[PDB]
RNA sequence: GCCGCG
DNA sequence: AATGTGCAACAGCATGATCGCGGCAAGCTGATCGTGCAAAAGTCGTGCCAGC
């Protein structure tokens, strides 16, 4: 129950303060009017209000509408100062506030893979700071400690090269204010980035429910052996890619990417290219790139598909499809052992999810985030390449 | 409305807190029956969601008499959902966790697989909060 | 937390300290998920003294 | 003319179709006129200080023969203006001069006075005054007082929905809210009770009261029922025929009138059957004896043979009791209508419920009730119910309380005594029975019609009155021992009440909070702003969602669109662009009149309640030229609907198109186009908008931001526009033209415009002149704009080429692409000014010194201190540099020969004497751009206050002799004049000085009249100017009187330009924000056929889902603005002669679908029309009003005349493979903000710090270096995952563990990774508090 | 004998005493005949009741 | 206590 | 046929009503007297010897 202070050397005196001497005032006068042989009524008066001063002391706004004092408020008592709101929230039970953290804006980096994220120069050397010490001791840079601090300060270059070396292979788990399930908080693998602003891979952000208008994260360092290995094998994005609450996936394109899938696998009527017959998905792209055909052309393709029908085992069949540019463009991205069926539609944010569903329960965990990211990159850059735009 | 689903998913948390997987088999017979769920003139739950990554408490059985098609005590995958949708099965007896009769806790066989990951869930796992946070999630768009 | 503690004063009883939240107060590893394993190390050295 | 000056230089192309009927008021008028109405005088006692002066006084002892006259009151005049008052951080304010007088009566003479000290003024208090802008300037702040939204006091009958008791029945209370005082409830019981709360105690029975207004037993039933008589004479018991009462009942017996059948026994009760018993006249019939055993005797009749009688009230009749009455002579008997039709039993319950029927019985259990101690002596308990109501100081419901209250029952007078009487409890009383049975219906509590406006006026009164009663209760006091030597000052002036009272209320109130500084536009928002909350108002916790709902009747009053987003959405509000407040206070809003089918000029402004019984049309009705209604049946709102009504049956006609909108919303082109909350987002978007390095234009405006830019106050405007004479970056003088004059003294303007100075929100504000030399100027214009304006019009942002395509990813969700060369050109660049402040303080073992040699500091980190300590203006700091050198004493007074040794080999001080000087905060870079060091009187001056004190004196005496020249030219012109007139030397009499000698004498009366009376002008003159020049010094050199403490004050300033950068906040005004995310090279970004490539790519799938087509209206409008402009530009760079270049800007004016501007460049000459089209050469700015804007066809055509593709779309290429895109990309100019939300001031990292005191855990917070809060839900989240060691190391070693700390810390540095876990430090805690109880918790093993 | 005291509660500032009678680490535990206090870690601000 | 951010 | 007991309706009171984050002023405001005397402790004006 520490004193507030107050300018000069005078001090304010707090609530639990007040509420002691007032509790030892009335006993004291208690005392003390004992042994003077007080009439009854007086020595009665003074009991009542010794006993309603420590009521007031234990528990305070029962039992006199409260006690206040100096602001028309009621006294912060025992009771009511248990914790916070009374109970354990605030200063205990899963509120504490946590060293080695930090916290900033998010921006989109298309650039990143599953498990990456972006995170500012500026914001690590400063959560990575005992890190950084130990290897400057360790690699004999800086024997004392004060050397290493007054380097790491100094910022030399070569504190830089450490600070990426001491990244290398440390997760770091990031997470958004309402964490309303587990999969609001993830461990992402650290990628320097010269900014200010972390970089949050686009296909986590539907398990987030983050958008980049203004949103910020906060980034927490497992500085553990133990805990390292949990970010890296149980928070890992690359690990929760099902949402553990339906077992549908969660990690699935959103947007720009559903658009790009969306207007890659389409035809129309006339293009340029029909009823033309090409050897295999190379010789699509070659022609779709080249300015030869378009991405709605139908065409005639030869295609190779793997079934596992064998015992763990893939078998290639080879067969000519009735298909369009796009669709065999696209075909170069599913991983072997999915049929060509699931491309020859549309992809409508109904369709690639149930694709990935189908790559996670056929092929396994990793191919399928292959294909994710995979899939996010195609879906950008057709997006992109498609020019679509809104009119009045 | 956020802060009644606020304070919901706290209410559930804290009701469900003490609750982890902590056997592999309690052994049990007693199970949940488990069918289409129907109401008036249109389809709603396909048996098919209902049962996924579920374990059977009884045999299922074919209307053919006497022919055992999946065996007792076994995960329903999509295998074995696809089995049964080609079949023309409609109720199925799969045990669930209020009746894993373990004792303080619940059988990783009478709670089913867990639906993060393909496989039956592990020992450990604690699967109370877990449910309480799949429920209070939703709720902010739910339109009172 | 004033009827609760009222009536775990009269009454006298203890924790043990079985659950999730009451691990996490007192900052012991939880009975659930990596620290599944270690509480069993514990519970079988109790029981055998 | 048809121009203004200001207006010529850059005109709008106005879209409009609709002319304006009355201009929009000053958008500051609530609180300029409530202020003014608080401050001026007032002949009569209404409103303002008089009033509380004349309420409180005249005041007198308690019959000391001794009173104190009040009469009038004054002002006086500010000591510092608002520019010194803002610099120095001093409360703006003036002082009070009441004139009182003291008259002592005669003791032995009644009614005569002995003595009359009449002395003069006396001083009390410091009232603060509001700026020209509508702020107060309190210890240096700017505070502007928000109007509050409360309930007009007054009767309210509310319903509670009927669901209390789930029985369905409904229950009705009414509720008398005072001014001041206490209110009171009726309310009803489910089992059919009146019931009475006073100060929301509990329940009593209703009657007391009526008990306690000496109101016996007979006349309360007689007051709040009907009697009827039933007459037994010769037994034939007759019964008083009342057909009208006699609605529904059933005939027990045979009803026959005057000897004839009538109504048969259980006949028809329709009403054929009563109108023809009303036909014939009828007298009193005898009806069956079993009807009157129901009744209940209202009157107490009295026998005539003995005194007793039956008094008994509310008692019903026995057979014996008949018998006696007639054995009494009870003929007739009186009782009350006992009828349940549409009345019913009601009172009488009540009545029956408490046995009290005395005024004596009432008045004490009313004592006891409210007081519930001492019981009282006949004394307490009068004295406490006078007190409560009927007191004409105690309680008090104001002059709208007492319009309310009559207009709520129906009475013809509105005027009326301030105080409850006896009849209003009778009739509200009456009121709530009558809706009870039916007639009457209860009112709306949300209706605009019961929610008044209290500005700042009304609160400042109430707070002095407060203060005033204060101040009365202790000048009472002395009167009674005082003398004849007592004197006002000595009379308990006692400012301390008042001025301690006012400055609570002004400096920290609910609703005197910091004023926003953010453009011009979040100012004039901020200070028109409606605020639900406050002392008198209502919490947020305690508001449901019918308060915060939009009513019918918010029409023309209250804005639907602008209002906070999360916790205070309905709560917050701000005035529509038109509305105001009556004399009460309500909101009303314009209107113009209909007589008989056309629409005429005059308006009227129309309140919520009188509004709802006219029938008003809608503003965009289409009307001829003799202002007919083009339509028959047209849209109208009649009562709280909207229909379709004939062309004669409306009676008002909305005033414009902007009523509905605020003026924050109506900025937001093409918002008809726009989700409601999609505009409320944008709405509260703009005024976060950070003032930008250079103003630009917005290309598709409204044409309301002239009307922002200049009514906000941040620009210089004219006020007696004359020809401009001198123009600098600091100074504007103006000579005014002669047609308007001051007599004497001539006169000039000057105008100091304010530079670089921080604002509120640490942003700039900066004033650069508009107008460059010799340039007429006329009243109004403004002669330089504030942040974020140009050319006296509002610009917070600036126009981006901006492509609507989806990016490689970059643009995903709502992230914005930027190309490079929007950082290139410095465009959302922002200077951000910040104060560092040094405090020189006596100490207990001596002064605290300021001086650059600093003990223990190298000479490197002095290298940017002058020989005084402080830094050099212009000094480049960063990181941790010195900025002041200020010293702290040491005590020592053992003298140790170690200390000997120390003090010969160093200095005198040997550095005995600490040092703590301000530095820069880490993280905060700039450039020094002021000091502002402040001195005690006494103290010697500092090495820089000369040069400030003498740079001052240079200004001072440069700003004043300019008047000093203009009157000596003129002077000096009228002397020469005069010598022309007689004995003229030519140019010898202007070769030497003083008119060569005045011209010797000349003529006699040249001599004695001419050249003396000039003589003494200018002697004269030189002595004003000489004693005014002196006062100025001895104003400008002082010694300031600070605190007690302090000796020395120094304010530095830092300025830093702020650059876009990925992180930043970028928002258009349609709610369509993002953050950036990648500043692209100008050679990546798509570029068209033509090679100009574009500034921002947005993503259009954040178009259709929330609904914004005012983003893509406003994009093709942009694009045809610059279409034109480019045109424009054109035609100007390679010397077109004039006359085409004036048919092409004509061609560009007259566009649209018959629009109300007419501008015509005939009356223009050659120079302002090259002039304008120099100012068109970067686009047209073309505006389109709220809601009757830019049509499609007029866009189309737009861009026609641009020589731009009508679709909207052009072809765009991509920048790093040459390939054009696929589809048509939509391409244009649209008007970006940068919001205040940047990086720099929300990036964050900790990985040790300070912790506090209890708890050992982290700080929280940035500016403290605090640590993330691991709250409960990521605890959930990550038991969910499993991660029991992540977990544990957040619970215990990072935050608590006092020791896991440092051996964590230690483990890292070795290279160990080792937890070594612990105990938390708060669960001791907590143990420890719980020990601290009566209850033991321990750790057992 | 306060709210605040320095005889009970434990020291005020590291291992010294009031009044300065033993101030240092090489009494460790000694209550002062002029004050009650005794010599220990201040860190018992905390713990004593 | 007020204001705002997701 | 009058009487005692158990069941049910109405009033009052306790409880809780999301998570992070950022910035700014003003309160944060805060005292038990004197008592008058020994008893002790400290202090000041003064004289002392030892070093240059
Ligand atoms: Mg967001
Ligand atoms: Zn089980
Ligand atoms: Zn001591």
């Amino acid at each position: 129950r520490p004193l507030v202070p107050l300018d000069g050397g005078r001090f304010a005196t707090s609530d639990l303060n007040d509420l002691y001497r007032r509790v030892i005032n009335r006993n004291n006068r208690l005392k003390r009017l004992l042994d003077l042989a007080a009439p009854d009524i007086i020595v009665r008066n003074e009991k009542r209000m010794l006993q309603e001063a420590v009521d007031a002391l234990l528990d305070n706004g029962r039992r006199g509408r409260a006690i206040t004092g100096s602001n028309k408020r009621p006294l912060k008592s025992l009771a009511d100062m248990i914790k916070g709101k009374q109970g354990r929230f605030r200063q205990n039970l899963l509120g504490k506030r946590v060293d080695y953290s930090g916290r900033s804006v998010i921006t989109v980096g298309p650039y990143l893979r599953l498990h990456q994220c972006g995170l500012p120069k500026k914001m690590a050397l400063e959560l990575f700071k005992p890190f950084i010490y130990g290897k400057l001791e360790l690699r004999g840079l800086a024997t004392t400690i004060k050397a290493a601090k007054k380097m790491v300060e100094r910022e030399e270059a070569v504190v830089w090269d450490i600070l990426d070396e001491v990244i290398r292979e440390h997760p770091v788990l990031l997470n958004r204010a309402p964490t309303l399930h587990r999969l609001g908080i993830q461990a992402f693998e650290p990628v320097l980035i010269e900014g200010k602003a972390i970089q949050l891979h686009p296909l986590v952000c539907a398990a987030y429910n983050a958008d980049f208008d203004g949103d910020q994260m906060a980034v927490h360092v497992p500085l553990t052996l133990e805990a390292q290995l949990e970010a890296r094998a149980l928070m890992m994005s690359t690990n929760n890619i099902l949402s553990p609450a339906n077992g549908e996936p969660i990690i699935v394109p959103s947007q720009d990417v559903v658009l790009g899938l969306y207007y890659m696998t389409r035809d129309c009527v006339n293009a340029k290219g029909e009823g033309m017959v090409l050897t295999g998905p190379k010789e699509a792209e070659r022609l779709y790139r080249s300015g030869l055909a378009s991405l709605h052309a139908r065409v005639k393709v030869r295609i190779t598909e793997y079934e596992k029908d064998a015992n763990g085992e893939l078998v290639a069949k080879t067969s000519l499809k009735d298909t369009t540019v796009g669709r065999a463009i696209l075909w170069m991205i599913v991983p072997k052992g999915l049929p060509y069926s699931i491309v020859n539609q549309a992809l409508g944010k109904k369709a690639i999810s149930k694709m990935l569903n189908t790559c996670y329960r056929i092929l396994g965990l990793k191919p399928t985030v292959i294909f994710a990211d995979q899939i996010m990159y195609t879906g950008f850059a057709y997006a992109a390449r498609s020019g679509a735009s809104v009119g009045i | 409305k956020t802060a009644n689903s606020g304070y919901l998913t706290r209410r559930l948390v804290d009701v469900a807190q003490d609750l982890v997987v902590t056997e592999d088999d309690c052994g049990t017979h007693e199970g949940i029956m488990m069918t289409p769920v129907i109401e008036g003139g249109d389809v709603k739950e396909p048996l098919r969601d209902r049962v996924l990554g579920r374990v059977t408490a009884e045999d299922v059985l074919k209307p053919g008499t006497a022919d055992i098609l999946v065996p007792r005590n076994t995960l329903l995958h999509e295998q074995w959902c696809d089995l049964l949708e080609e079949n023309s099965v409609d109720a199925v007896k799969v045990r669930s966790v209020v009746s894993c009769d373990t004792d303080f806790g619940v059988c990783a066989h009478c709670y089913g697989r867990d639906l993060a990951r393909g496989h039956i869930i592990n020992k450990g796992e604690a699967i109370g909060v877990i449910a309480a946070q799949s429920i209070g999630e939703p709720g902010t768009q739910l339109t009172m | 937390t004033t009827r609760v503690l009222t009536e775990a004063a009269v009454a006298g009883k203890r924790d043990e300290l079985r659950g999730l939240k009451e691990n996490v107060i007192v900052g012991r590893l939880i009975p659930a998920g990596t620290g599944y394993a270690y509480h069993q190390d514990r519970m079988r050295r109790r029981a055998a003294g | 003319m048809v121009y203004s000056y200001t207006e010529k230089k850059r005109i709008r192309k106005d879209f409009g179709k609709r002319p304006q009927v009355l201009d929009v008021p000053y958008l500051l008028s609530i609180q300029l006129d409530s202020f003014q109405k608080f401050i001026e005088q007032d002949p009569e006692g209404q409103y303002g200080l008089e009033a509380a002066f004349r309420s409180v006084f005249p005041i007198q002892s308690y019959s000391g023969n001794s009173e104190l006259q009040y009469v009038s009151y004054r002002l006086g005049e500010p000591v510092f203006d608002v520019q010194e008052c803002q610099i120095r951080g001093v409360t703006y304010s003036a002082p009070l001069r009441v004139k009182l007088r003291l008259v002592i009566y005669e003791r032995e003479a009644p009614e005569g006075t002995v003595k009359d000290i009449k002395e003069q003024e006396v001083y009390m208090g410091e009232i603060p005054l509001m700026t020209d802008n509508g702020t107060f300037v309190i210890n240096g702040t700017e505070r502007v007082i928000v109007s509050q939204l409360h309930r007009s006091p007054g009767v309210f009958f509310d319903s509670d929905k009927g669901k209390t008791h789930s029985s369905g029945k409904v229950l009705y209370n009414a509720r008398i809210i005072p001014y001041r005082g206490s209110w009171l409830d009726f309310e009803f019981d489910p089992k059919d009770n009146l019931f009475v709360r006073i100060d929301r105690r509990r329940k009593l029975p209703a009657t007391i009261i009526l008990r306690a207004l000496n109101y016996t037993t007979e006349q309360i039933l007689d007051l709040f029922f009907e009697k009827v008589i039933f007459e037994i004479r010769d037994n034939k018991l007759q019964m008083e025929l009342v057909p009208e009462r006699l609605r529904g009942e059933t005939a027990s017996f045979d009803i026959e009138a005057n000897g004839k059948v009538y109504v048969e026994k259980g006949r028809r009760i329709t009403a054929r059957h009563i109108r023809q018993l009303e036909k014939d006249d009828v007298k009193l019939i005898e009806v069956p004896v079993e009807y009157i055993a129901g009744k209940v005797v209202a009157k107490d009749y009295i026998d005539e043979s003995t005194g007793e009688l039956i008094c008994a009230a509310n008692m019903e009749l026995s057979l014996d009791l008949l018998a006696k009455l007639s054995q009494s002579g009870h003929k007739r008997i009186e009782t009350l209508f006992t009828n349940d039709l549409d009345h019913g039993p009601y009172i009488s319950e009540t009545l029956r419920v408490d046995p009290t029927n005395d005024r004596l019985s009432a008045l004490v259990e009313i004592y006891r009730m409210m007081r519930p101690g001492e019981p009282p002596t006949r004394e307490a308990a009068e004295s406490l119910f006078e007190n409560l109501f009927f007191s004409e100081d105690r309680y008090d419901l104001s002059a709208v309380g007492r319009m309310k209250f009559n207009r709520s029952l129906l009475r013809e007078e509105i005027e009326g005594s301030g105080i409850l009487s006896k009849d209003d409890i009778i009739d509200v009383m009456k009121k709530l029975i009558d809706i009870r049975n039916g007639k009457g219906e209860v009112d709306d509590i949300d209706h605009l019609g019961n929610r008044r406006i209290r500005s700042v006026g009304e609160m400042a009164e109430n707070q002095f009155r407060v203060g005033l009663v204060r101040v009365e209760r202790a000048v009472k006091e002395r009167l009674s021992l005082g003398d004849l030597d007592t004197l006002m000052p000595q009379d308990m002036i006692n400012a301390k009440p008042i001025s301690a009272a006012v400055k609570e209320f002004f400096g920290s109130s609910q609703l005197s909070q910091f004023m926003d500084q953010n453009n011009p536009l979040s100012e004039i928002t901020h200070k028109r702003r409606i605020s639900a909350l406050g002392p008198g108002g209502l919490t947020r916790e305690r508001a449901g969602f019918e308060v915060r709902d939009v009513h019918p009747t918010h029409y023309g009053r209250v804005c639907p669109i602008e209002t906070p987003e999360g916790p205070n959405i309905g709560l917050i509000n701000s005035l529509s662009v038109y509305a105001q407040t009556n004399e009460y206070g309500f909101l009303e809003t314009p209107y113009r009149k209909v007589t008989d089918g056309v629409v005429t000029d005059e308006i009227h402004y129309l309140s919520a309640i009188e509004e709802g019984n006219y029938v008003i049309a809608q503003a965009n009705s289409n009307l001829d030229e003799e202002g007919h209604f083009v339509e028959d049946l047209v849209t109208c709102r009649s009562k709280g609907e909207s229909s379709l009504f004939s062309r004669d049956q409306v009676d008002y006609m909305d005033v414009s198109t902007q009523q509905v909108v605020s003026v924050g919303a109506s900025l937001i082109p093409f918002l008809e186009h726009d989700d409601a909350n999609r505009a409320l987002m944008g709405a509260n978007m703009q005024r976060q908008a950070v003032p930008t390095l250079r103003a630009d234009k917005p290309l598709v405006g409204t044409g309301m931001e002239r009307a922002v830019a200049v009514d906000s106050g941040v620009t210089a405007v004219a006020k007696r526009g004359g020809v401009v004479q001198y123009v600098d970056a600091s100074r504007i003088v103006i000579k005014v033209n002669e047609d308007e004059m001051y007599p004497g003294e001539a006169g000039i303007d000057i105008y100091n415009l304010t530079k670089y100075t921080r604002s509120n929100q640490n942003t700039c504000i900066n004033q650069m002149p508009c107008v460059s030399l010799g340039e007429p100027v006329e009243r109004g214009d403004v002669l330089a704009d504030g942040p974020s304006t140009d050319l006296g019009e509002l610009a917070l942002g600036q126009n981006m080429r901006v492509a609507f395509m989806p990016w490689n990813g970059y643009n995903f969700e709502d992230s914005i692409l930027v190309s490079e060369r929007v950082v290139q050109e410095d465009r959302f660049t922002t200077i951000h000014i910040q104060e560092l402040a040094c405090v020189s303080r006596d100490t207990k073992l001596g002064p605290e010194e300021i001086t650059a040699d600093i003990p223990n500091v190298g000479e490197a980190a002095l290298s940017k201190l002058d020989e005084s300590g402080i830094v050099y203006i212009g000094a480049e700091v960063t990181g941790g540099d010195i900025l002041v050198g200020k010293v702290t004493p040491k005590g020592e007074t053992q003298l140790t020969p170690e200390e000997k040794l120390l003090r010969a080999i160093f200095g005198e001080k040997a550095s005995d004497v600490k040092d703590s000087s301000l530095r820069v905060p880490n993280g905060v870079s700039g450039t020094v751009i002021d000091v502002q060091v402040f001195t005690r009187d006494g103290v010697e001056k500092d090495k820089r206050a000369l040069e400030i004190e003498e740079m001052q004196l240079k200004q001072a005496k440069k700003d004043l002799s300019e008047e000093l020249q203009i009157l000596e030219a003129g002077l000096f012109s009228r002397i020469r004049a005069v010598l022309v007139a007689g004995g003229v030397e030519a140019e010898k009499l202007d070769k030497l000085p003083r008119d060569r000698w005045l011209e010797l004498g000349l003529t006699d009366e040249e001599k004695q009249n001419q050249l003396e009376q000039l003589a003494e002008q200018y002697d004269e003159l030189k002595h004003e100017f000489e004693k005014k020049l002196e006062a100025k010094r001895r104003k400008i050199t002082q010694g300031d009187d600070l605190a007690p403490g302090v000796l020395k004050i120094v304010k530095v300033y830092l300025a830093v330009k702020r650059r876009i950068q990925p992180g930043d906040k970028m928002a258009g005004r349609h709610g369509n924000k993002g953050v950036i995310s990648k500043i692209n090279p100008i050679e990546d970004m798509p570029y068209d056929e033509n090679g100009t490539p574009v500034d921002i790519v947005l993503n259009p799938l954040g178009v259709p889902s929330r609904m914004n087509i005012g983003q893509i209206l406003e994009t093709h409008l942009g694009m045809a603005a610059k279409g034109i402009g480019d045109k424009i530009n054109a035609m100007l760079k390679q010397q077109q002669e004039v006359a085409k270049l004036r048919e092409f800007i004509q061609r560009a004016y007259d566009l649209g679908a018959d629009v109300r501007q007419k501008v015509d460049l005939s009356t223009f000459s050659d120079e302002e029309v090259m002039r304008l089209a120099e100012n068109l050469r970067k686009g047209m700015p073309i505006a389109t009003p709220v809601f009757d804007g830019a049509k499609e066809a007029e866009i189309k055509e737009l861009l026609k005349l641009g020589d731009l593709p009508t679709s909207g779309q052009i072809r765009l290429y991509d920048g790093r493979t040459g390939e054009q895109f696929e589809r048509p990309v939509t391409v244009g100019y649209m008007y970006m903000l940068k919001l205040n939300h940047l990086v720099d001031d929300k990036m964050h990292a900790r990985s040790t710090g300070s912790y506090s005191l209890v708890t050992q855990q982290p700080l929280g917070g940035k500016a403290q270096f605090g640590g993330q809060r691991f709250g409960e839900m990521e605890v959930w989240a990550l038991e969910a995952y499993g991660a029991a060691y992540t977990l544990q190391e957040m619970l215990t070693v990072k935050s608590d563990d006092v020791n896991g700390r440092t051996k964590m810390y230690k483990n890292i540095v070795d290279g160990n990774h080792q937890m070594e876990p612990g105990m938390p430090e708060s669960f001791n805690v907590l143990l420890k508090e719980i020990r601290s109880l009566g209850i033991n918790i321990e750790l057992e093993d | 004998d306060g709210l605040f005291c320095a005889r009970i509660f434990g020291p005020v500032k590291d291992y010294e005493c009031l009044c300065g009678k033993y101030k240092r680490l090489k009494h460790r535990g000694v209550i002062c005949e002029k004050c009650g206090v005794e010599v220990t870690q201040t860190k018992v601000r905390r713990e004593r009741m």
